């Protein structure tokens, strides 16, 4: 009977209550052998920071623009630094930036710091601190 | 109201109601004494609010719901375990006694009858779930393991899927069932009600009720399938249980199905070129089967010879006889004619 | 007792009074039914009250007999 | 936390809070629609700063603290090439009323029904409409719906002494009266006020009213003295009455106008049509104002409000009428007095057949729930020291008497009826009373044992009010007198004149007619009827009775009958009852 | 036990439970503080009493009656909408489609059937109420208007009064229906159900039902006409056909009437104020009718004087006579007492 003078239908104007992010859960992973972990004949699900460890490991391990399935923001660019394409200081600064920007897309991660950086032989070492909501 | 009544409000009201000359504020002796019991009153108000939602039947949780439904007499279903049959493979002559426990994953199962591997009775024994739940409805091809080791047994597996496992009734289901039962009103007396309950059942499209068929307190019900066809045995059983749970005490109940009648036909006809007796016989049987499906009441002789002449290959016919006569055949209730013998002579 | 009257309703009333399991047997030909129950802890007055309740509830044409099992 | 959402025609929904630069939200009491203005940043020079487009006539929603305050259509859109910004202007749904234009013919219609019909003709959803039992008669030709509704409600306001407004909240239309909701927040100089400007004006004053007939000739005039005291000059107004209208002059007078212009900090609750409180700094006095215009702005992380306020009156210190919660002195068992207090000794009782005595004075089986007791009764057990002086000093009780027992136990204290009969139940020489408490089982009695306490006997008044006796006696004084319709005198009384006289004798003024008398005082139920109540039966109260209790009441029946006493049950037509004492 | 605790009892108990030497009295610190606390204390007991009364829904129309009724199974009537028919007068050939809106005053109506003015199907179309209520039951010859103007239509009038419109069921009617359902006892085939079935049919005023009058499976129904008199043969036939139509299948029911006994009642009696002879005569008629229906044996003169004196409007009576005497009269078999003459004088 009565007209609806707005675009759409009354159903589209119901807003679900905004709540905290649901608890982060992920399939367990074995870093030494690079395999998912089975428990009692099924996949094993871990919670909170362990799942975050799995996600961070997987994110760091991939290259940024190599795969079609991923968007342009997923992955890291650490492969461009191999072979000393830049000076040592430029490589250090770029590595810090790459790690920070790659990791920060996850809404469960609040801040990232790359603190220690040392060149010994052909190896580059660094320390990374990640702060989450947990 | 109850939500509004809070520690701050009741404390302010209490301090205003008390009449002394001393100072009433944070850190006062009187204020210290007054507080401490008002907080407990604020706590008590919440339980006072909750008690009404505890009491009623729309929202009663689990045990209070059980008590309130037991007041009326309805009981929560305890479910049923799953039952199935497995096969035993191993050394011949090995004997497994009843009560042995087998396990698939984290579930537990029990053997009912003794089976001997390689025995002439077979290697299959029924298996019943120990607990109730739908999770016990194992599919086909499950490789079981003995909980207690028995020598000579190598492999246990099932050839048919386990069925029968059911869960405990949830609160919403029980509440809906209780409301459905209580809302309905039934006078189990009048005859039309028997037809009503019979028609409520699935797969029925017509019902006839026979009062006083086998002496006093007897009711016979004639249910029908789609288009007045005979119903399956399971439909008869399910209608039987339905009206049994819907009938009062005292009248015995029998439900039956249509019974076919034997129809023999015979005629002398002239055939067309290129047509034999078998072809016209098959076409005529098809047409007469469709007819017997569609005809209500007594059979028609002129329709019979019409459907016979239209049957391809019939140039002329004479001496068409049905069951020894050309008369119309009356069909009683719960009866459907079937073709038994066709004697065609060219 | 309110609402539908069947076998189970009468059994429920009889157990609510006799506080025990109840089995009913029906005689269609004689228009009679009997309620059997264990009366090892049942009094005569409560049994009479239960019978009066049943008589009020039972269909008029049917006979009702009690079978207390001791 | 403010959120803005935009619905586009195709079906897409965007959250644009991260792009918005400035927001404004405002309304006025002389328009039916509220407005919302906001800006976003969109740059055409830079590819990074290109955004989505929001076409004309798309819905925009405004949320503050997870609450929806505004929903409307986009009307204007503008883009400046120098600045990297796009501007939007939005309007409430309320502007749909002024598009409609219908001709009506209203005769003796309720104003609420007029508004309901106007909303129904051009299909619109109605939330709630203010109620007023004022009938209106008008002919509308070529007039808006908004103007129609406002004119009708102004005519209603001429009687109700109220102000009304039209509000479109979300998708609903409402008609509310101004000032009903008063905000909790108060503006004080030292707390949340940025600046204020107070004004007083005399320009729109009117203190003389002249009425003219249809012809234009003058018939009457009036002057208001209170306004004329403030302004020495006379400013006249001329109104014309037609044949079928009789105007009221007193509504046309207008006085001095006092206002305030305020800017400060508040919440999103301060909007047009609500009452607010402002505290005076010098005198520490609080005044009540009505909001006429408002504006809320969010920009650069700060939020400020601007209000235009109209002064109503000064808030009375403490309570003006001093409304007190009207409660009875005693919730239950009122006027318990005269209760002499005696020390008592309590003994436990168990109903045992072998012992005997389980029967009471009337030989009925004892019920533990009755809280009956055994107390010394006159003529049961008499000792030597029960002298006349002692008996007058320590009175023996009677059967069925209600005494209050305090054993010091939760649940064992209360009123106990003297019904149980107990051997050796007497009073000691010092005056201690032996009171036997009934128990329902052996264990409770054994736990209770023998204790010492106190009981109270012979305390009761059971009265209602002193004026009720004078009322009832006067009403009996007028028994049997001949009836007369409309007679207010000792010689003859009508149905209502009896109680008019009778309550005038106790300084209780009542309406002359019993129908209006039904509309005075607190409501009384039939089960809560006491001596002195007034009883009303037929839907027209031709005869009203004065209830004296015991199912009897006094009244004047009708012409030809005389004042008598009637039984309440015989009047099946009972409707309501009132108490004024 | 909430009603046991009151303001005074708890105040005294609290003042007693403090084992201190401080004086307690009027205008004392401890007394004032304890009273101020105990007021808010007893408020909770008052609210608990109100809560329990609300729980059992005894009075003052508490919101939980809906849920309690839904527990029992009653439901509230939504009402019935009015139906009617109007005549469309206007240009010939116009088509008034389904769903057309016509308006009378504030009420709104809807057309049900596509009607063409001047056609062979008539100009009348059914009209239904667009909202529920009795206000849609319009009287005859009402003028209607078209909300959406249709060219070629001039007059809309109804040749008959609209019917079918009723308001929603009030909570008063809801409570009265719930209570009258609770008071009445109805079960499938029980004696009270037979009483109700016999009471349905016109011409029957009092019902007596005798289960097992000729052994098992037999039910005897005794019906009475006005003033405990014999019923006619047509009434008996209608009553038995109705019973058989509503009875269960198997039992046999027989309807009979007794033989009335003529009785004559004379008394000299002073009437109370405001009562004439007719009202007291009628009341005594009903009282003696119920006595004669509930009597077994002989009409006891003292019971008759008791049933006469208790009649409303009676103050004193003298020289009461039944059949001219004060002696008990035997009511033989197949005989019932019946009032034939009533003679009363003041």
């Amino acid at each position: 009977s009565t007209i609806f003078p707005f675009i759409g239908v009354p159903e589209d104007y119901i807003l679900p209550k905004t709540e905290e992010l649901p608890i982060f859960r992920e399939v367990a992973w074995d870093f030494e052998k690079d395999e998912p972990i089975l428990e009692k004949g099924d996949f094993k699900i871990i919670e909170k920071k362990e799942a975050l460890k799995v996600w961070i490991y997987k994110c760091i391990k991939t290259n940024r623009y190599e795969h079609e399935i991923y968007s342009l923001e997923y992955g890291t660019e650490l492969s461009e630094l191999i072979g000393q394409k830049y000076t040592k200081g430029l490589t250090e600064s770029e590595a810090s930036r790459f790690i920070k920007e790659a990791l920060l897309i996850n809404p469960y991660i609040l801040e990232v710091n790359v603190k220690s950086a040392n060149f010994n032989r052909d190896i580059l070492s660094a320390n990374v601190k990640v702060s989450t909501i947990y | 109201m109850y939500s509004d009544q809070t520690y701050e409000v009741i404390k302010n009201r209490t301090l205003e109601n008390i009449n002394l000359d001393i100072y009433k504020g944070e850190g006062s002796f009187l204020n210290n004494m007054v507080s401490g019991n008002n907080l407990e009153l604020s706590k008590i108000y919440l339980e006072l609010s909750k008690m009404h939602k505890m009491a009623f039947i729309q929202d009663t949780y689990n045990q209070f719901l059980d008590k309130r439904v037991n007041e009326f007499g309805v009981y929560r279903k305890l479910g049923t375990e799953s039952n199935g049959e497995v096969e035993f493979i191993g050394e011949k002559g090995t004997v497994i006694n009843n009560g042995t426990i087998i396990s698939y994953r984290d579930l537990l199962f029990v053997v009912i009858k003794d089976v001997t591997i390689g025995s002439e009775e077979g290697d299959n024994s029924p298996v019943q779930a120990l607990e109730v739940g739908k999770k016990y409805n194992l599919p086909t091809n499950c490789e079981f393991k003995l909980v207690d080791n028995i020598s000579g047994v190598t492999k246990i597996t099932n050839t048919r899927s386990f069925e029968g496992g059911t869960d405990i009734e949830t609160d919403e289901e029980l509440k809906e069932r209780f409301y459905k039962i209580q809302r309905n009103q039934a006078t189990s007396g009048n005859k039309a009600h028997y037809e009503e309950w019979a028609l409520e059942v699935d797969g029925v499209y017509n019902v006839k009720v026979y009062p006083r068929w086998d002496g006093p307190g007897t009711v016979k019900v004639l249910i029908f399938g789609k288009n007045n066809q005979a119903v399956d045995t399971e439909t008869i059983e399910r209608c039987q249980q339905h009206i049994d749970e819907e009938k009062p005490i005292g009248p015995t109940i029998t439900v039956v199905t249509p019974l076919p009648i034997e129809i023999s036909i015979s005629a002398v006809m002239k055939l067309e070129d290129g047509y034999t007796l078998d072809n016209v016989k098959e076409s005529f049987l098809e047409s007469i089967n469709t007819y017997f499906r569609d005809i209500r009441g007594e059979i028609i002789y002129t329709k019979v010879m019409g459907i016979l002449i239209n049957t391809t290959g019939v140039h002329d016919l004479s001496n068409l006889l049905i069951n020894g006569s050309t008369d119309n055949i009356t069909i009683n209730e719960d009866k459907i004619p079937s073709v038994t013998t066709v004697n065609f002579s060219e | 007792s309110r609402g539908t009257s069947t076998i189970e309703v009468i059994k429920s009333i009889c157990e609510a009074y006799t506080k025990s399991e109840t089995d009913i047997k029906v005689y269609s030909d004689e228009f009679t039914f009997v309620l059997s129950f264990i009366a090892n802890n049942c009094d005569y007055k409560t049994l009479l009250d239960c019978s009066d309740m049943i008589e009020r509830v039972k269909p008029a044409h049917l006979l009702h007999y009690l079978e207390p099992i001791i | 936390m403010i959120k803005i959402w935009v619905h586009i025609k195709n079906g897409s929904i965007y959250d644009i809070t991260d792009i918005v630069d400035k927001v404004s939200w405002s309304g006025d009491y002389k328009s039916p629609s509220r407005t919302l203005e906001f800006s976003i940043i969109q740059s055409s020079f830079d590819n990074v700063f290109q955004q989505i487009d929001i076409p004309i006539a798309s819905t925009v929603c405004f949320y503050v603290d997870e609450k929806e305050l505004f929903r409307g259509m986009i009307i204007n859109r503008s883009k400046d090439s120098s600045s990297n910004e796009i501007s939007f202007v939005s309007k409430d749904m309320g502007f749909l009323l002024t598009q409609s234009e219908v001709s009506y013919n209203f005769k003796d219609k309720l104003v609420e029904d007029i508004a309901k019909q106007v909303f129904a003709e051009n299909r619109l959803s109605v939330g709630i409409i203010a109620k007023t039992n004022v009938k209106y008669t008008k002919m509308f030709i070529g007039v808006n719906g908004y103007d129609t509704i406002m004119s009708a409600y102004t005519e209603a306001s001429k009687k109700t002494k109220k102000k009304y407004m039209i509000e479109a909240n979300l998708d609903k239309f409402n008609v509310i009266e101004k000032g009903t909701v008063t905000l909790s927040v108060m503006f004080e100089e030292g707390f949340n006020i940025i600046n204020t400007t107070f004004s007083e004006s005399m320009e729109n004053v009117k203190n003389k009213v002249i009425v003219v007939d249809q012809y234009g000739s003058k018939i009457s005039e009036k002057i208001d003295n209170e306004i004329f005291k403030e302004v020495n000059v006379i400013m006249q107004k001329v109104i014309q009455q037609q044949e079928n209208q009789d105007v009221d002059i007193d509504s046309e007078f207008n006085g001095i106008e006092k206002s305030c212009s305020l800017k400060g900090y508040g919440d999103v609750s301060c909007i047009t049509g609500r009452g607010v409180k402002v505290k005076d700094s010098y005198t520490k006095l609080v005044g009540l104002f009505y909001i006429d215009t408002d504006k809320h702005t969010w920009q650069n992380g700060e939020y400020q409000i601007e209000l235009e306020l109209n002064f109503q009156n000064l808030m009375d210190e403490k309570s003006a009428g001093q409304d007190e919660p009207k409660e009875e002195s005693n919730l239950g068992g009122e006027d318990y007095a005269g209760g002499k207090e005696f020390t008592a000794e309590f003994t436990a009782y168990c109903p045992r057949k072998e012992e005997g005595g389980d029967t009471d004075c009337r030989k009925k089986k004892l019920d533990p729930s009755k809280k009956t007791c055994a107390a010394p009764m006159v003529g049961k057990y008499e000792q030597t020291y029960y002298t006349k002086e002692f008996l007058n000093k320590h009175p023996l009780l009677n059967y069925g008497d209600e005494i209050q027992v305090i054993t010091g136990v939760s649940g064992r204290d209360g009123v106990y009826k003297v019904n149980d009969v107990g051997p050796a139940i007497t009073i000691e020489k010092n005056g201690t009373y032996h009171i036997d408490i009934l128990f329902g089982n052996v264990e409770e009695a054994s736990k209770f044992g023998r204790r010492k306490g106190k009981i109270i006997i012979g305390g009761y008044s059971g009265n209602v009010s002193d004026k009720a006796k004078i009322v009832i006696s006067e009403a009996k004084k007028h028994l049997g007198k001949p009836y007369k319709w409309g007679g207010n005198g000792p010689s003859s009384f009508d149905c209502s004149g009896l109680m008019v006289y009778c309550f005038k004798k106790v300084n209780v003024s009542l309406p002359r007619t019993s129908n209006q008398q039904s509309k005075k005082g607190k409501k009384v139920e039939q089960k809560n009827l006491q001596a002195g109540d007034l009883v009303f039966f037929h839907n027209p109260v031709s005869h009203v009775g004065l209830y004296i209790g015991n199912g009897e009441f006094l009244h004047a029946p009708q012409k030809g009958d005389v004042v008598k006493i009637s039984k309440l049950s015989s009047r099946r037509d009972f409707n309501t009852a009132r108490r004024v004492l």
